[PDB]
């Protein structure tokens, strides 16, 4: 993820200081769309039909 | 960047070929804590 | 690599565009068998 957020033109800087915050958002974005199972996610529109 | 049994050399990112590290490929980046502390046999 | 007629030069990709080499149209590379061997009018 360090590289990844590296190729896309994110200077190492804060990668080196802002580790726990970048973390925690990525977690609680994987985290949020277990909820979301849902009508609204329109994969599961798609699947269904 | 790599190590052998005969300091580290180079080798391509598709054939297993040893040489020795050049300026010609690689390039200068800004240091990360991740890395190896050399200080004894500085490559070129 | 384009030789001129009034020597070598630069020129672009797209059109012809003969200049002079500078620093910032080339880059450094191993040598080949293929080179020409140039021993008289060094590019800077
Ligand atoms: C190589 O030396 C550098 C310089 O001290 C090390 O970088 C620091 O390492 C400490 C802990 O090892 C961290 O707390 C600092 O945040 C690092 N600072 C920077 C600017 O990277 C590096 O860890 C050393 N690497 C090895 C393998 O010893
Ligand atoms: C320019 O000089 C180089 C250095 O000798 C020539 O490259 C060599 O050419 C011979 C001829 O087959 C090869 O056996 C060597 O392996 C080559 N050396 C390297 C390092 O590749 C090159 O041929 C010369 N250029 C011209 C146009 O004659």
């Amino acid at each position: 993820i360090f590289y990844r957020l590296n190729g896309v033109g994110i200077t190492q800087q804060v990668l080196s200081e802002n580790q726990k915050l970048i973390a925690n958002k990525f977690n609680q974005a994987l985290g949020a769309m277990q909820t979301g199972f849902t009508t609204t996610n329109e994969a599961f529109q798609k699947v269904q039909d | 960047f790599i190590k052998t049994n005969n300091e580290w050399s180079y080798t391509g990112s598709s054939f297993y070929a040893p040489e020795p590290i050049t300026s010609l490929n690689t390039k200068y980046v800004a240091p990360q804590v991740t890395y190896q502390n050399i200080s004894t046999n500085l490559p070129p």
